């Protein structure tokens, strides 16, 4: 499943 | 002076650090890489101060060319900092 090959991190950010 | 003209700024940590919102800067997205301005967000320096405004772009971070950052690179890399902000930056869009 996890820890492998993609996760979600492709939106928004800020700072 | 071109409009879109890449200058350096020198800055820290005083209310917090930036308060500026972003948009796009994924695997590429502007150019060789490259992350974009959404946004300013009303609580900093960026409007206090005023120095970043919509659509500006980001180059370097404490002289180091970001070659092909993604995303979650260039998030990382702004919220690991501390005190001081040196940072490059071209120019968006044209002010006046």
């Amino acid at each position: 499943f996890a820890d492998s090959e993609a996760d979600e991190n492709e939106q928004v950010s800020a700072v | 002076p071109k409009p879109g003209d890449i200058f350096e700024v020198e800055l820290a940590k005083n209310d917090n650090s930036l308060g500026i919102s972003v948009t796009g800067g994924v695997n590429t997205s502007v150019r060789h890489g490259g992350i974009y301005v959404k946004a300013v967000i009303p609580q900093g320096a960026a409007e206090s101060d005023g120095r970043i405004h919509k659509g500006d772009r980001v180059l370097a971070v404490n002289g180091v060319s970001l070659e092909g950052a993604t995303h979650k690179q260039a998030v990382e890399t702004l919220r690991n900092t501390g005190q001081v902000v040196h940072l490059l930056l071209e120019k968006g869009q044209s002010p006046t």
